[PDB]
RNA sequence: UAGUAACGGCGAGUGAAGCGGCAAAAGCUCAAAUUUGAAAUCUGGUACCUUCGGUGCCCGAGUUGUAAUUUGGAGAGGGCAACUUUGGGGCCGUUCCUUGUCUAUGUUCCUUGGAACAGGACGUCAUAGAGGGUGAGAAUCCCGUGUGGCGAGGAGUGCGGUUCUUUGUAAAGUGCCUUCGAAGAGUCGAGUUGUUUGGGAAUGCAGCUCUAAGUGGGUGGUAAAUUCCAUCUAAAGCUAAAUAUUGGCGAGAGACCGAUAGCGAACAAGUACAGUGAUGGAAAGAUGAAAAGAACUUUGAAAAGAGAGUGAAAAAGUACGUGAAAUUGUUGAAAGGGAAGGGCAUUUGAUCAGACAUGGUGUUUUGUAUU
RNA sequence: AUACUGCCAGCUGGGACUGAGGACUGCGACGUAAGUCAAGGAUGCUGGCAUAAUGGUUAUAUGCCGCCCGUCUUGAAACACGGACCAAGGAGUCUAACGUCUAUGCGAGUGUUUGGGUGUAAAACCCAUACGCGUAAUGAAAGUGAACGUAGGUUGGGGCCUCGCAAGAGGUGCACAAUCGACCGAUCCUGAUGUCUUCGGAUGGAUUUGAGUAAGAGCAUAGCUGUUGGGACCCGAAAGAU
RNA sequence: CGAAUUUGGGUAUAGGGGCGAAAGACUAAUCGAACCAUCUAGUAGCUGGUUCCUGCCGAAGUUUCCCUCAGGAUAGCAGAA
RNA sequence: AUAUGUAAGAAGUCCUUGUUACUUAAUUGAACGUGGACAUUUGAAUGAAGAGCUUUUAGUGGGCCAUUUUUGGUAAGCAGAACUGGCGAUGCGGGAUGAACCGAACGUAGAGUUAAGGUGCCGGAAUACACGCUCAUCAGACACCACAAAAGGUGUUAGUU
RNA sequence: CCUGAAAAUGGAUGGCGCUCAAGCGUGUUACCUAUACUCUACCGUCAGGGUUGAUAUGAUGCCCUGACGAGUAGGCAGGCGUGGAGGUCAGUGACGAAGCCUAGACCGUAAGGUCGGGUCGAACGGCCUCUAGUGCAGAUCUUGGUGGUAGUAGCAAAUAUUCAAAUGAGAACUUUGAAGACUGAAGUGGGGAAAGGUUCCACGUCAACAGCAGUUGGACGUGGGUUAGUCGAUCCUAAGAGAUGGGGAAGCUCCGUUUCAAAGGCCUGAUUUUAUGCAGGCCACCAUCGAAAGGGAAUCCGGUUAAGAUUCCGGAACCUGGA
RNA sequence: UCUUAAGGUAGCCAAAUGCCUCGUCAUCUAAUUAGUGACGCGCAUGAAUGGAUUAACGAGAUUCCCACUGUCCCUAUCUACUAUCUAGCGAAACCACAGCCAAGGGAACGGGCUUGGCAGAAUCAGCGGGGAAAGAAGACCCUGUUGAGCUUGACUCUAGUU
RNA sequence: AAGACAUUGUCAGGUGGGGAGUUUGGCUGGGGCGGCACAUCUGUUAAACGAUAACGCAGAUGUCCUAAGGGGGGCUCAUG
RNA sequence: GUGGCCUAUCGAUCCUUUAGUCCCUCGGAAUUUGAGGCUAGAGGUGCCAGAAAAGUUACCACAGGGAUAACUGGCUUGUGG
RNA sequence: CGUUGGAUUGUUCACCCACUAAUAGGGAACGUGAGCUGGGUUUAGACCGUCGUGAGACAGGUUAGUUUUACCCUACUGAUG
């Protein structure tokens, strides 16, 4: 689309848009970020704070398979239920037949309490878990067991 | 030059990029060539599966620690366990690893259960005979599938005790993290009398 | 992964790797071992033959080490209880081409045209209506195209059967180990210097100095004894495929360019010419279907002109497809007392378009479905 | 009586320009009756021609006007710069990564096209475990990680519901804005039962703080505009290197 | 104008080099650093140009910071949605 | 004087009250409220060719000129600042001519009336009407503006003891 | 009003001109005319609305409206054109496509579109969409072409030409005679070096060239021409260049030229039951290239050609190497 | 005595070095910012950054004298070749459009604009007033966060050398 | 002859305009020199809200103070 | 009473250094040293929103500028007349 | 209507010698370089003094130093028509 553009439409203007007196020119201002902490530090400090230094501490070979841990939160919970059994599991809130969720293979790696399960019991299976997640599984009357 | 609100972008194009710019043009064409290569050389092995048989392993790391894979080759433990030695079984397709070692009992028994189904669903022909062709299928891989081992039930029972499991979690940490200090304390305190 | 971890007057900027998915997949061999009851190894010379070589013999190399044996995954003076194979030069043929050849259907009538390849009627073949040529847009005129058939040769363990037959003490595994287990040195490693890397108390590389060890050595991304780890095994070597390919050879294409464009070059183009030289480097395509490229006559010294002639066209004559503008010549028409051009308005002169056949009435016949 | 002012929904003339609209509709006026009219826009009658007569174009003449364009500039006709003329060519492009907006598809998901299958041999068409972005933040980091309630209270809120014969009353109030809170992370504190007696950190807080929660809105493709790196709208150095 | 003379040919010296009875002179009409090709379409806050029509809206030469003063960022003024 | 802050209401005005850890000697205060009384005038005028803005982006970041206030300078078509209006960026009528003055701002036409400026001719429009003054052997002739002074004159005209 | 009152091209109440003004102060009034104001028509923009009807209408379709319209830089919107692409018009066309010319016509505010008439010769267009190397007056723009200047500047240095005849279409310039001159023996003569390369020489005429002409030419076309024992090169060495042996340098290559090197060639015996094998001898230049002016073996005269001659011919010599 | 080691010695000078300056005196002339000779508190002379002198030489700079003369008073004439006209041949620079003035205003010096003057085809030879004539993106000056040659107690290095 | 010394290799310290690369402010009645109007403060200019320029005017700042900070109490200063 | 009666008396990033928890990290568990982070100061940019910086060019170059000097012209006329 | 001739100086101004009737003052892009000249100033060569470590500076002094084009239009001067 060629043909939709100003450049079409600047065809007889002499300026072509960009001005008489400040014409366009090459680089008026610079490069790229040039004159970040001299003539465009009013942009720097009004846009981008926190641009000039360095703050933390440096981390050499960081991997992020280690830190790889995906939240999974209460209300989130029990979508990992198939849709199928997930009527036959809310209806038949009963301990001793809780459904199993396998936050692991579901893709999760930690379980966030964000609220309001029904109170269907559910053995959870999590690498790691929250203090109110575990409480309102409890509350809930199934439980979270540890795995790895 | 720094404009109106804007993310700040790191575009690395100054050095001579145009010479280098690689435009995959040859997607289709070569896709082609690799289907006529495949085909050609299916062709050439007639009766072969175009394909090694491999085995089933674990992904490495902690992110992937849950998925099973397909590996190189078989180990040595494995295809003497299957009943083979190593030359043999690369001879008659099986892909053999000899520096992957089984430290695990389950993916030994899931690799040498799967060295008896190809065995069993294969054909050996003798050197001398009339070569009874079974119309030869392509890919090993597709017929011994890689399935992902099932943990556990559906459902089971509650079996709660009260230990809420975060408590646990933080215990554990604490121990790792005071472990040594503790340590420092035991002989200090078995040193100094 | 990831414009991330990191590097960076931590400024401008720079910046990988593990995992994960996939394509392709392929493995291995030397040194370090005494064959010592037999250098068992090999180049060459000379003979014979089935000559990418194979066999007599001879000399030489070689013990300061050539064969067999083992390569770290392992592997090495033996013995048991059922236990696959062999291997070798040819011939018909699985397989790629220089490739060759054969395989359908209108040139039927009328119109226009110089030409029918265009319009109209009737057809035909079609696994062929891709493309090109032919005097204009041609499936059916030609070459081809589509589908098959038959052949003038070369390369020959990704192989089914023959081919002379097994050099009848020929090379390979565990339910028990009598012992072991050689493994690369001015090299790891340390320092320092320079360079480099994202590698940061130093990533790789190189120079110099020092310079090792055998449960040793390297690594484990922050410099320094360790109760323990984890993981490989360097300082020797070979190896297809997936990967790259502004060159070369062959082939198929394009929402590309269309002779100031596209390569500099569509042409006797890296040519002609410019420089001592390194080098620099153009311009230049089109008559017509066919030269049928203008016989002949006249004027001129001749070029040439005027006639004539060929042609569909000479408003195609080689200075050639139409030949635009600037710029000229002639003719015609207009204005013009130190510019010209322009706007509004009219006048004058030229020139020119807009109902008077008609969805309505009706008539003394222009040349007598009606005028 | 006349002036001179003011008013007349007072009378009588003389000229000019215009005539938009086009199937009944309205407001009025006329002795208060059917009808008429000057009342929501011109009709009636008449003549000449039916042609270059009107008019168009064009050249000239006349009256009045009219400086040479482009450019930089506070200011150009300029004694500022470019331009003798004509033809052809000639200058905001494409890409990587993005901002706002808009259209579309699907939507707590979304993106087939690295690949694989297939194909009427770069097209179709078909196929995800993955990966990217999103669905969680915050802290330098170890780490911790989002309901005291009808996902809160207050003010304002479109729309909807209940409404009497035209007020306006009540109720419910999404989006969104203002405010007071609650929850998560960071900081500073007070620290309970317990105890590897130094650990774990319950509980209660604080003129503190965050790019957060508080019934998800994103992902992908395309388009204009804007941004940065690239020859970077086109032409232009003095130089520097090999 | 008999020589520190004039000159042919051969030969040597090559670019931050040569050569200079010295003028920054000469080094192929090139010299206060030759020529050729390439890096290179070098960069230019500076000059010049920037190609169709109509419709609607319509400015600024001011603020703050900048080795900032022929430039830019920022706010303002303007358009569009 | 001019200019300038605020207010002229429904988020408003008045009552055994309700909350609090603040405050008070004290249910005294402070803040925020539930429940109540206020209508056809809800508490000046005029206007309101819609009000609240949200995002995003262009050009610009040399200015110059008026009457006015004003600084430096002898002054300058000089240099520098005032609530403003203009030129730039804008044609049109007038000032002969002129970026800025006066009038007035612009679609294409037609009638009428005007502004500023003009009406002897150029030139459209009274050689109008009325009272004076002036005669120059460099008259004068309409703002911005394109200049003239002190001092003089029984030239002439009009004005106290 | 006058004096005060002086600046340079001629000169400006705008000019002419004006004197009870056409001057100055003042006062009624009439009149003139801006793109302003009032009222109409039309255009567009904005806005507030109406409009569901059995066919004859793709509902911002039709319609009622009221207000408004300056504009650089700049923004946005509706369109007009260009080359290609997908669909469609079973579109136009050798009975004439595209291009081009035309003070002919119509349409649109315009960009532009459509048609009439000439030229011609093979392709092209409308519509819905896609796409971009998409629109020029300028850039001391690029490349070509062309002007006015302009039949103008000019063709004036080197003393200088004249008569007749011939040839010829044509003669200031060619040829041949005759005259006048010039260079004046460090020449305007006769040879050569570098360089050129056929220009040498003969035979044929206007296309170009010889800044006039041309019958002439170093031009054009076709041909012919260069004869060596003795002249040069070849040989030698000069300044110098440069292999080898060696040593540097990552290397292209650099140094070095006799250096820390094992560095080769002429006579008889061997010269045939036996070869160049051998106590056969001397030994030790210490590559090579580098001069058409240095060094150096040797040829002269006469004649001969259109053009070669110390080269051919005739005569007469010399040098080098070979029993 | 002080700065800072010494204080300009021999000589030379309004000097190619002296601003004040056309120094003062003498001479040269009718008249001399010229020339020469003197004089020196010499801005700022001076000793191999050589001082002073010096025969001869000099296309070096300067003053005067004789001779000579068109340099001049003050111009005139002559020759050759041009220019000039003709035959042939035949460019270029420049060029927005062009080409008469006065004033006004205007970017403050107009060919155009305003108001006046005026204004008659086609032209030839000269000419140098104008075209702010042509030739060249001012070489002076400034600016640019543009260079380059050269220098150094600039910043940062480097070959060599120690 | 000379001799483990020269030489050569590496590192380290000097020296090194012989050479290399760079740089050598701004405002400014042109630039330069001067000044700082470059970061600031008082009065005025400044035109009675605020803001407001010039290389305008008259000056000042880069310090000083364990008291010259904080509280309380008592007293009253210059001058005649 | 949170320095001086009020109105002036001053300083980023990066780096260093000190103070504080002795709090987090050195990524295969750590005696311990060392190093890196968290919060607050100090070492400084006076061109004071903060480059690390000597000249000369009369041998000169380029991009420009009438934004800006050296003539004329123009306004003014202090000064001169 | 005239307002001179000269010595010195590149000079404008000066300042003298004289003559004279008088040797008035000015403008015309500080009239007049396609009219000349080129003494001066004002490139590059060179010397000196002072200044500078130096390269170099010096309206300080010296010496040598390319002055291009009209054929066009106007104006002018003459000449045809």
């Amino acid at each position: 689309p060629s043909r939709f553009t100003k450049t079409r439409k600047h065809r007889g203007h002499v300026s072509a848009g960009k001005g008489r007196i400040g014409k366009h020119r090459k680089h008026p201002g610079g490069r790229g970020m040039a004159g970040g902490q001299h003539h465009h530090r009013i942009n720097m400090d009004k846009y981008h704070p926190g641009y000039f230094g360095k703050v933390g501490m440096r981390y050499f070979h960081k991997q992020q398979a280690h830190f790889w841990k995906p939240v999974l939160n209460l209300d989130k919970l029990w979508t990992l239920i198939p849709e199928d059994k997930r009527d036959q599991y809310l209806k038949s809130a009963s301990k001793e037949t809780a459904p199993v969720i396998d936050t692991l293979a579901a893709g999760y790696g930690k379980i966030l309490g964000k609220g309001r399960i029904p109170n269907v019991p559910v053995i959870v299976k999590a690498r790691f878990v929250s203090k109110l997640a575990e409480e309102k599984i409890r509350a809930a009357g199934g439980v979270v067991e540890l795995i790895a | 030059a720094i404009s109106k609100n804007l993310p700040i972008l790191k575009n690395h194009f100054r050095k001579h990029w145009q010479e280098r710019v690689k435009v995959h043009f040859d997607q289709a064409g070569k896709k082609v060539s690799r289907r006529n290569a495949r085909a050609t050389r299916a062709a050439k092995i007639a009766p072969r599966p175009l394909d090694l048989l491999r085995p089933v392993v674990r992904a490495p790391t902690v992110k992937y620690n849950r998925k099973v894979r397909a590996g190189r080759g078989f180990t040595l433990a494995e295809v003497k366990a299957a009943g083979l030695t190593a030359a043999y079984a690369r001879t008659i397709g099986i892909a053999v690893d000899h520096r992957r070692q089984n430290r695990n009992q389950e993916i030994f028994d899931a690799n040498v259960q799967r060295l008896k189904e190809y065995q069993s669903k294969i054909i050996v022909f003798p050197r001398n005979g009339k070569a009874p062709e079974a119309e030869q299928v392509l890919s090993a891989a597709a017929t011994f599938p890689i399935a992902q081992p099932a943990t556990d039930v559906e459902a089971r029972a509650v079996q709660d005790n009260g230990e809420s499991a975060f408590r646990t979690l933080r215990l554990a940490r604490s121990e790792k993290k005071f472990r040594g200090i503790r340590e420092k304390r035991a002989r200090e305190k078995a040193e100094a009398e």
